[PDB]
């Protein structure tokens, strides 16, 4: 597994080098933003469940034919392996969100895994956009949270949508 | 590869769980502890050139007979290969410091080390006194935090090659 | 159990049959012991229900989840834990102290993941439960090349359908049949009454 | 094991596997006789780059053979986007061209014949393309023209075998792919006594390309639609022959000019004789 | 018990290792978090008795009804009931702040929580209310990273309960 | 498994109580003395290969029998035993060491070693002396490290001491 | 999906064996069973429109406060989606009775309950006061083994919902 | 103890299964090549004083400066372990040469030879010296089939040691 560090000392060995000076210092900067980092992958966990639930909510409300006799969140058993999907993706984003990188989330969880669905006859295309509302609501948390001290979060949030992004890209 | 960050990640995901205050505690300390791995880093870095001369000589000042004719300190193949190791050695120690962890260590010097070793003829002895006399010289490029860091790192291999 | 009948699933299995099988893998390799639903590997069992995997890499995902780490490697002595990996993954007891001592070695060079892999990959494993039967217990049944002392000391690990191998009480941690293994002097306490 | 979800752990290039295995990795506990289970005769399962090695050679060793390699992540990307092809635009010669117009079918006949491999300048029929511009021949010809050119023949005949060159022509000819094996048989028969060229004027003087092209209309995709006495995986078949906008029929392909269409598959749409 | 320390000590334990720098930085994250964490701590101590009641309170404001007779907040022995789980869940908080990780928290109250409440018909909700009005009112007594651990903690049971 | 905290939590349960003001002291003293801790880890650590040798040529200088014929610590196989159990007790007495509590050295390594060892025909005093060495050399290291700052660590060298006492007792 | 017939070819199966007495005696125990069965399932059938109506409603008069705004029975969407879900229950309640097992109640509605009814809060109260209610009234549409039967299918759902 | 004798029982007893014909002609191998084998043994085991001294003294030689202070090959103590070593090899190929197969070597000197010799600073070099300087000598002790039974043995220990 790879992290931010991990991922420039790789590429440093490739060249058969000591880390460049320039190398040193982006990782310098991800050191200096990193309490806001904790904060945003806290962000998350506290209010994974709400983040799930109320993409969920959302999901079925755009998307009633899952629902129904013949749709892929039908019956019980569909839902819940539906919920579970949800709380994955959402979880491997948090790991890539504490890491700095995206190769747990790739290797893990997305890159593949379309053809799962596309073999399970899950529509693809409605698990991206769950994935999407995942997004919007995770972002709005990680933006307005309990007494975290006032600063510019957006690096980080673009960041995380990258995170988002990727799976929902990697999925549909 | 092992740093804090991919350690308490790896837990989280086996156990099928988010990130908690226990995982956000233990990175907080990689974080908090990279000034001076970083410091420790640099330094390693900057004088890299000299520690490994330093260190290749001590190999044949400890180990006369090396240097000798049908030897392997003798020729400019085997003094060369050398010297690049102690460099290949004094890499990975400074990634281990910039990584928050021994993972460069482990899964590139450490993983089949003593296979390939054997095969080779390549005493550890040799590394050890490399490592002893690199520790010696980094008393007086760094002290406090820096200084434990990069100890922490070169009696690693040290203990690797025992 | 005499012979205890072995579960086999098949493809093209609706899911009654999964859910069997599901339930006959936790009952193997925790016992008796409560699972929560929160404690349930919820991923394995639906790459289980796609048929995406086996029921032996099943097996292999369980046995490495932190779930198995905590309650069998974190509570209890190695010499402990070897014995119970092969009453779990390979339905038996130990045959030797020295077959505790290679797996003991190979565990202290290669690490946890590899330990379990190492009774997963084996050829024993492969021809007593294929890739889609799950483990069930098998040392109430004299194998060819099998030692006589092998059913006492499955029975000694087997306290029955009732029996917790988590059993914090005074024997459970305890190595029940490494006391015995070094040499000549014995048999497996039956908990006595029988 | 089957079809996969997610690249890396730690980090790594995963890497599917397909072989096929004896009883010797695999085998039913049962009290006789080690046997696999009959459904996962080849069977395949995703590997990080490093256990790659060991497995390959344990594999071969306990007797099975490897079907293939192929990375995990190009794999993952599904199936080819077909919307620019489902339905295509269609592009005719008229009876007295404005030039341009002309201009317009040859550079269409080109991607659509040739599959979408690049001809270059040196490269193209001029003295056929004289002929269309000057009315003289229709858009039939130069479709046929085409098909029996060096540029042609060379890229997809001659190093290539017959079940592959046929696929191919039905391909750019017709827009469709091979319904039966009585359609590979009854070509590689023909081919055989009457030459490559009796061969090449099958295509286009059959009453299939007749309905659909006509005479003016350069031959366009046809397949991923619904079409008749088509058996009904020849629409699956289309996936395998054509594989995105991107993709083209190339000879210059490092393991060469390769099938795409398996064999097995072909016999489930029906065998009989001849 | 899930602390930082004993994660980090399972973690070589399995491997059959010494600790090395990578455990050592993450125990380090531990210490230097202890103060933030002891602060919310000996907050959440005294005011426990305000905090439990005000809980409880809200438990029957936000759901009226329980309070009625034949309803499950009625009577002493369930309105007693009732304050002691709250008292509970903060006792709970107290120990992970004190202890470095979510332990306590896991193996107290969340080890066994929905089987225990679907067979007692205690809903999750009043919990979570109970927790909401707890979080609320914590925002006044901390500030900083205090406050970051105890709403790190209270989420973390509201999350179990969800 | 315990650390110290975590054996203060369970105390205070024990009574249904929060943490006693007595209680909570103690443990901000452990966390005053954190960073002494890590470096007494950190010699252990450090220096592990050396202690064990350093033992070892000490354990079978004073007894030759073990390295003769008929001897625990001969042939090559149970010296390589022997060799492996210095190092896996050195291993938890460090757990303990960062733990602040003993438990995991007691629950992990030392229940029912003694009786292994006489099952075997390991001498158990044989043993207990190679800890007490480990002991000697263990602390010589925690007292006389590389540039770390000085102060007094005598309590941390006590508390060890007792983890490498309790398993000499434990197995004698 | 269980029924008695596919229980006992699963057993055989899993034995490598052909069905023996043992099997074909159960089987005429389902065979014989479905005449009481398939009454109880064709007077459910036939009174479902009214069996969920009353059942709805019935959730509402033991939880009055469901009804006010702000709340989950309030507004034709959480109302229209209760009776389709009560619908769902006495469907699958039909079917496990044509079918001679619970498998449609254990596959459909079962697997997974508690996952989807905590996400989505639901209580699992509203859906055993509506089965509650619906037996109350089967007890005057059917008698004898019809009842038992119709009895059995509800009773295991309320017990699926503790 | 690996020998011919032992391995094909071992062979049998794991497929629960009485001795055949090609366990039996195994055996007769075994028994045939005792004589060569024992004269091997002989003549090594009478030796045995001047082919270790020869073997201690190669050693010195071959590595000059372990016999100067400081070092390994110094004073009475290593000198005396040393000898005391190579005997312990020769010792244990006799036993292999008398036991038909490398049991004696692989269970008495094989098992746990690096991590010993690593933990007490042991290079194999001397070792496989000491052994190629006896292979040597008994060139002209032995020939025929009793020198290629010697050779076998002395050779595996060599690979052994690299
Ligand atoms: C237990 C693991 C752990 C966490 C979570 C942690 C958080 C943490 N966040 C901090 C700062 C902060 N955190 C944020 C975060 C935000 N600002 C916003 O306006 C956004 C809504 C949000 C975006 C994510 C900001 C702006 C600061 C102040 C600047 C800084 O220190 O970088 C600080 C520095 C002290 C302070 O200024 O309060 C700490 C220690 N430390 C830890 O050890
Ligand atoms: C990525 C980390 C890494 C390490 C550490 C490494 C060690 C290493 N050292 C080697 C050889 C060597 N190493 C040395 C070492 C020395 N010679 C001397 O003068 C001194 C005594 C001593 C230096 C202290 C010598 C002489 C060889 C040549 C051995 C041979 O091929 O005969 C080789 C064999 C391949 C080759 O010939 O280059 C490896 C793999 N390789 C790696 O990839
Ligand atoms: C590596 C981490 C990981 C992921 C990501 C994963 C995905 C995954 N999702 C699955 C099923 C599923 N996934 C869903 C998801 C959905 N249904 C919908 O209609 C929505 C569009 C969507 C929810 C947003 C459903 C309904 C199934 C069950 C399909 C079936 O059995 O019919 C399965 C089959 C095994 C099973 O059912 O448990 C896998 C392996 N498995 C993993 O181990
Ligand atoms: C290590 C090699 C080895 C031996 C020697 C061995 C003995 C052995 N004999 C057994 C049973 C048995 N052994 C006998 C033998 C006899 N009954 C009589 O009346 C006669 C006096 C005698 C035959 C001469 C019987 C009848 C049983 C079954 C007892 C029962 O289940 O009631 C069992 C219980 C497991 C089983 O039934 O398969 C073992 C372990 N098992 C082994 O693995
Ligand atoms: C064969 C069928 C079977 C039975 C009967 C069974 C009993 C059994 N009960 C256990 C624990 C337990 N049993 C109880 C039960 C009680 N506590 C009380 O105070 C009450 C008096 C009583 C409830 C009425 C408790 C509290 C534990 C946990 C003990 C502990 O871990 O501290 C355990 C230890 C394993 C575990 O905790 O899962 C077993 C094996 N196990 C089985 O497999
Ligand atoms: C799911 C239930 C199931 C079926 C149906 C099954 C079929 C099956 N038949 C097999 C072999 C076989 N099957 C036959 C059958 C025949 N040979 C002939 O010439 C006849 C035409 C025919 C008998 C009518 C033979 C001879 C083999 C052995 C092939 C060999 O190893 O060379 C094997 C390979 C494993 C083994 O040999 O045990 C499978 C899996 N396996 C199963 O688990
Ligand atoms: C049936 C008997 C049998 C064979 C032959 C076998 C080969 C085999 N070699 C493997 C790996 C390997 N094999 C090598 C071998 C080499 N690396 C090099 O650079 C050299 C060119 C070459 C040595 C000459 C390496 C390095 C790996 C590990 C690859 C990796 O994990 O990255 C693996 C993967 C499993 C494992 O790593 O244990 C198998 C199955 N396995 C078997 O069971
Ligand atoms: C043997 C008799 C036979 C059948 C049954 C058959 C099916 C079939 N349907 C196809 C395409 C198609 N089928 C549909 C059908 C639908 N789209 C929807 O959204 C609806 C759910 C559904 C209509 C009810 C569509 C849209 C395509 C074109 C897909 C594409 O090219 O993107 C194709 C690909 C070839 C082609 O497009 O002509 C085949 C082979 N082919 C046959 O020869
Ligand atoms: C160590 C951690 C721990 C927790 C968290 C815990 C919860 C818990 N709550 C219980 C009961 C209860 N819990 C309540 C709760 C409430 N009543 C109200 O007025 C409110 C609605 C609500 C508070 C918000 C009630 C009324 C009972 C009595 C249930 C009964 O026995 O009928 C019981 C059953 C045993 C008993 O009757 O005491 C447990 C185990 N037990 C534990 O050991
Ligand atoms: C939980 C951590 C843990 C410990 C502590 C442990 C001890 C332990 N030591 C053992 C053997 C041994 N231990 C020794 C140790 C010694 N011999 C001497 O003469 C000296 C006095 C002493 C070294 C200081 C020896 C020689 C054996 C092998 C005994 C034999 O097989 O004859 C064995 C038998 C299995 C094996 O040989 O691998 C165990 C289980 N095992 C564990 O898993
Ligand atoms: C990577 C994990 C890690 C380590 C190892 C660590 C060590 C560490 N040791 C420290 C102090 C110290 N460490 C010692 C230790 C000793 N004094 C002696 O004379 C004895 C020989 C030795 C006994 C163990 C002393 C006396 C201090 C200064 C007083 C104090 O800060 O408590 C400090 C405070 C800064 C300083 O004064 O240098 C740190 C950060 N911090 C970390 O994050
Ligand atoms: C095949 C078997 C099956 C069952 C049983 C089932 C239950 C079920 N009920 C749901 C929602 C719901 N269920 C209700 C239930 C009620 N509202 C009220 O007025 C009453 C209090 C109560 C009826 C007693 C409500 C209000 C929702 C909407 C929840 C939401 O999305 O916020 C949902 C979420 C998807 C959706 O919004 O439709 C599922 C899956 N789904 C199934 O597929
Ligand atoms: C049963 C088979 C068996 C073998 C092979 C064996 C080897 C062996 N050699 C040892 C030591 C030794 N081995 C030597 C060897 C030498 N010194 C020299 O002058 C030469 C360079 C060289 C001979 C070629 C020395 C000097 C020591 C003392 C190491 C020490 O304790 O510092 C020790 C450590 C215990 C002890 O001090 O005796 C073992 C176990 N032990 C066994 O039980």
């Amino acid at each position: 597994m790879q992290d931010a560090f991990t991922k420039a000392i790789v590429a440093a060995d490739l060249r058969g080098s000591f880390l460049s000076e320039q190398e040193l210092n982006q990782l310098t900067n991800l050191v200096k933003e990193s309490n806001k980092r904790l904060d945003a992958v806290n962000a998350i966990t506290g209010n994974a469940a709400e983040i799930i639930s109320d993409a969920a909510h959302k999901l079925f409300a755009e998307q009633t034919d899952l629902i129904r006799p013949g749709g892929n969140a039908y019956p019980n058993r569909r839902m819940a392996a539906c919920l579970r999907d949800m709380e994955i993706i959402l979880r491997y984003v948090s790991y890539a969100l504490l890491a700095g990188d995206a190769s747990v989330l790739e290797d893990r969880c997305l890159n593949g895994l379309k053809e799962t669905y596309v073999a399970l006859g899950t529509p693809t295309r409605s698990v991206a956009r769950a994935v999407q509302l995942m997004k919007e609501t995770a972002i709005g948390y990680v933006n307005s949270p309990s007494g975290v001290t006032r600063g510019d979060c957006s690096a980080l949030v673009n960041e995380a949508a990258t995170y988002f992004d990727k799976a929902a890209a990697s999925i549909a | 590869m092992k740093t804090v960050i991919t350690e308490v990640i790896a837990s989280a995901d086996s156990q099928g769980r988010f990130l908690n205050n226990t995982e956000l505690q233990a990175a907080n300390g990689r974080f908090q502890r990279a000034t001076a791995s970083m410091e420790a880093a640099r330094a390693l870095t900057s004088n890299a050139d000299s520690l490994v001369k330093g260190a290749v000589q001590e190999v044949y000042n400890k180990f006369p007979y090396l240097t000798q004719p049908g030897q392997m300190g003798y020729g400019d193949t085997n003094q060369a290969k050398c010297a690049r190791d102690i460099s290949h050695y004094l890499r990975f120690i400074t990634y281990s410091l910039v990584a928050g962890g021994t993972g460069p260590l482990d899964d590139y010097i450490v993983a089949g080390l003593r296979e390939v070793n054997r095969t080779f003829n390549l005493s550890p002895s040799w590394y050890i006194e490399a490592l002893k006399h690199i520790k010696g010289k980094v008393g007086s490029q760094l002290s406090g935090q820096p200084l434990t860091e990069a100890n922490a790192y070169i009696d690693y291999c040290i203990n690797a090659l025992s | 159990i005499a012979p205890d009948q072995g579960v086999e699933l098949r493809p093209n299995f609706t899911e009654a049959d999964v859910i069997t099988v599901i339930r006959a893998a936790y009952k193997q390799l925790f016992g008796n012991t409560y699972i929560l639903e929160s404690e349930r590997v919820i991923q394995a069992e639906s790459l289980l229900r796609n048929g995406s995997i086996s029921v032996r890499e099943f097996i292999r995902i369980l046995a490495k989840s932190d779930l198995y780490k905590e309650r069998f490697f974190r509570c209890t002595s190695n010499n402990r834990f070897i014995e119970l990996n092969l009453k779990h993954l390979l339905g038996r007891a130990p045959y030797n102290q020295g077959e505790i001592a290679e797996h003991l070695d190979r565990y202290c060079q290669s690490g946890y993941d590899a330990e379990i892999d190492s009774y997963i990959d084996s050829d024993e494993y492969r021809r007593v439960f294929g890739e889609n039967t799950v483990p069930y217990f098998r040392g109430f049944k004299y194998q060819v090349g099998q030692s006589a002392a092998a059913f006492e000391r499955m029975r000694a690990l087997y306290s029955g359908d009732a029996g917790s191998d988590t059993d914090r009480n005074q024997n459970g941690q305890r190595t029940e049949l490494t006391s015995g293994l070094a040499d000549p002097a014995q048999p497996v306490r039956a908990r006595t009454d029988y | 094991m089957n079809v996969l979800t997610t690249s890396s752990q730690r980090g790594g290039k995963l890497f599917k596997v397909t072989m096929t295995l004896s009883p010797a990795l695999s085998h039913h506990p049962w009290p006789s006789l080690d046997t696999y289970e009959p459904s996962q005769n080849s069977y395949s399962v995703v590997v990080p780059l490093d256990r790659l090695l060991a497995e390959m050679t344990y594999i071969k060793n306990k007797g099975g053979r490897v079907l293939d390699i192929s990375p995990a992540d190009l794999e993952a990307l599904g199936p080819p986007d077909i919307s620019s092809v489902a339905i295509p635009l269609k592009v005719e010669l008229w009876a007295k061209a404005d030039v341009s117009d002309v201009q317009a079918a040859i550079v269409a006949a080109y991607k659509q014949i040739f599959g979408n491999t690049y001809v270059l300048e040196s490269e193209r029929l001029t003295s056929a393309e004289s002929l269309l511009r000057n009315g003289s021949i229709s858009v039939r010809e130069f479709v046929r023209l085409l098909a029996k050119s060096e540029l042609y023949k060379e890229r997809f005949f001659f190093c290539t075998s017959n079940n592959r060159f046929t696929e191919l022509n039905f391909k750019h000819f017709l827009g469709r792919a091979p319904y039966n094996q009585s359609e590979i048989a009854a070509h590689l028969d023909r081919y055989q006594t009457f030459g490559y060229d009796a061969e090449i004027d099958s295509y286009i003087d059959s009453d299939e390309y007749i309905q659909a092209f006509g005479e003016n209309v350069v031959p366009y995709y046809r397949g991923f639609k619904s079409q008749s006495g088509q058996t009904v995986e020849s629409f699956n078949r289309m996936f395998k022959l054509y594989r995105g906008d991107a993709g083209s029929d190339t000879n210059l392909n490092l393991q060469g000019q390769k099938r795409r269409v398996d064999p097995k598959n072909l016999l489930r749409s029906g065998r009989g004789i001849v």
